[PDB]
């Protein structure tokens, strides 16, 4: 509920501005903006067949996404980068995943864990 | 229409013909945004030709979305990519065609017949941006990749 | 004519009129901070054919305007092409813009009234040589930005005519089609 | 429709009315690419008045084909060239307009008849371009082409 | 379509309910300007209602006006007419909203019901420009005008 609310927002801000990205040049920083993050949440809806989520590995992909982790990653890596990003959290980080799940919600440790996982493995992705 | 509309579910395989692309000279007029098979899977036939056969229908249909709103506003107003994504389509889309055996006696060309990995190398390096140099007719009613360079010479004069 | 004609050509328009809206916008922005800089440049203005425009269209007649004055040398390269100097328009022209020119050395430029409306000693030479370069260029910007903020907010009103006109045929097509093959059925049932 | 469908075949001329042309102004309202003669042959009429009429509906249908681009973006987005053929388009298009007798009270003008070589002439003149310099307006509801020039002189 | 088309001829109002003002935060939901009443007449509601409503239709068309301008050249290069219009037509937008009866269990806050005269005399004065010295959150959920002054208060 958390996440995919900020989603469907940002979602909603991008489609009205949508049109303007490939004819856009001259654009201010702010619709600059609300298209990058647009085009990589987009991203991170498409989705492989038979292959269907737990749901707390959908919430850390599209925390990833809506905490703004992936916008300066260039779009066309961006399925790459969530497959291999999943299969390390599934891997390394069981505990992180029970706590989204057992919690409810994501609190403040689950937050800052993420944020660390996040950007060094972007860092090392992007290496 | 109902009777094709209802012929579809029988099928594994569809090759789709539009008389929009037979009208450009496009033969076989296969609309390459209307076509499929139950094969196409990267399980099935491998994760290259998988990629390249999604890859071509992508670029296809960007261009697609771009012909009728620059077919107003201009050439001139695109980016430096997106213009390379209309010359790279339009290079795919002549690419797709190729002289038929059975069809001499409509192209005045000889019949061609085109291996799978020849199929996919060559609508892999045009993707790759490997014939961005060469002319739009090279790629025009040939068989394999060489095919659209040696024509390129012959365009030459 | 067919519900699948209007459907293709109402997607397109569609699209049209949210580019030509969003052009608006921008070519808006470049002529608000265009217009508060030919303020100090008016006055500072009254201290061969050159022609001054830009590389970019769809601003109405502010390229052609100035070529029917021409008929060597063009700034902007709107002017090569319709009868030389490239990149300039994008981005606002400086002084430094005028000095490059004059360096590589009558001036006919758009000379901008309001949104709506445009009308087309070795060392001191030198001087006011790029102080008429310069004028003309920030005449030239504040009148063509205008302009194409002003086309292409006709042309997104336009597409917003021509979608509404289309929706409207759009929908009578789709009631007639549906009557049509209705009474098809009807007919055929009733004959047995 | 299956009634007028229907009708064309038995017909030598058909002068075909269009209402988006009644509501231009442009009466008699005549579609001039909708209508057709069998007698409209050189053989027939002679090779100036069968050249001059193929030339008007050539520049009529070459203006039409412009349509699309001028309602979106306007004139000042199409070529010089272009511009021409609208602008003697548009001329053509108000001489092909008659005051009738019969409709002067609609028309406020005093009905007019022009004889057949006048009629060549004058759209022969406006197709060789003899009238690029005149408005558009000097040319509606006018007899023949020497009314245009005195409503045009009249303009001043 | 025959079904809207038939049942349009029975109606003498809309209430049009938008997802766009919901996502405002002004509810009721009610789009200003998309709802219309026949009986938005004079000679029904009377001269003073009739001038109050189409004066308020008017300020917020005007305000739409003004919004390019706004995310162009700033609220800071508008004539002092057009500041004192977007002042106005944005308490206006929130004097609109009103806490529900029915929603008191989910919101916490008191329902109010306004009288008509309430209402037209509460738009009356914002439009006269009675509350310009005002900020613009007291006329956020609230009942009479009244209550815009309350709130005002209340909000040191």
């Amino acid at each position: 509920k958390q996440v995919a609310g900020t989603m469907k927002l940002e979602l909603a801000q991008y489609r009205e501005v949508a049109a303007f990205a490939q004819f856009g040049s001259d654009l201010d920083a702010a619709t600059q903006q609300l298209l990058s993050r647009g085009v990589r949440l987009t991203e991170l809806l498409k989705q492989g067949q038979y292959s269907p989520m737990a749901i707390e590995e959908q919430v850390a992909v599209i925390y990833a996404g809506v905490r703004g982790y992936l916008d300066k990653l260039e779009p066309s890596k961006i399925t790459k980068f969530e497959n291999a990003f999943l299969s390390h959290v599934i891997s390394q980080h069981q505990a992180l995943l029970s706590k989204i799940r057992t919690d409810g919600k994501i609190s403040e440790e689950s937050d800052a864990k993420l944020k660390e996982i996040v950007t060094n493995f972007l860092a090392g992705f992007e290496a | 229409d109902p009777a094709p509309a209802t012929t579809f579910a029988h099928l594994d395989a569809t090759t789709v013909l539009s008389r929009a692309i037979a009208e450009l000279g496009i033969y076989p007029a296969v609309d390459p945004l209307d076509s499929t098979s139950r094969i196409m899977d990267p399980n099935i036939v491998g994760s290259e030709h998988y990629d390249v056969a999604r890859g071509v229908q992508k670029i296809l249909q960007d261009y697609k979305s771009l012909q009728d709103i620059i077919a107003i506003l201009g050439m001139d107003e695109l980016s430096e990519e997106d213009k390379l994504t209309v010359s790279r389509a339009r290079k795919i889309q002549r690419f797709l065609s190729q002289p038929f055996q059975v069809a001499e006696v409509f192209t005045g060309h000889l019949g061609k017949l085109v291996p799978l990995k020849e199929t996919i190398k060559g609508f892999q390096q045009i993707l790759a941006g490997e014939y961005d140099h060469l002319p739009e007719q090279a790629f025009y009613m040939v068989g394999p990749i060489e095919e659209a360079v040696a024509k390129a010479d012959k365009l030459a004069e | 004519a067919t519900l699948k004609d209007i459907t293709r050509r109402l997607k397109s328009i569609k699209n049209i009129q949210k580019i030509t809206k969003s052009m608006k916008m921008v070519a808006a922005a470049k002529y608000a901070r265009a217009e508060r800089e030919l303020k100090p440049a008016r006055v500072y203005g009254v201290g061969l054919i050159i022609g001054v425009s830009s590389d970019r269209g769809l601003c109405g007649a502010i390229h052609s305007s100035v070529a029917k004055q021409m008929k060597i040398i063009g700034v902007g390269d709107k002017i090569r092409s319709i009868l030389t100097f490239k990149e300039v328009g994008r981005r606002p022209p400086t002084f430094g813009d005028a000095s490059v020119i004059a360096l590589e050395l009558s001036i006919i430029f758009n000379r901008f009234r309001s949104v709506i409306s445009y009308k087309t000693l070795r060392n001191y030479q030198e001087y006011s040589l790029a102080n008429i370069i310069y004028y003309s260029l920030k005449e030239s910007t504040t009148s063509e930005q205008s302009a194409r903020m002003t086309a292409m907010d006709n042309a997104s009103k336009n597409a917003s005519e021509m979608i509404d006109k289309l929706t409207l045929t759009f929908n009578r097509t789709r009631q007639a089609v549906i009557t049509k093959e209705l009474i098809e059925i009807i007919s055929g049932a009733a004959a047995l």
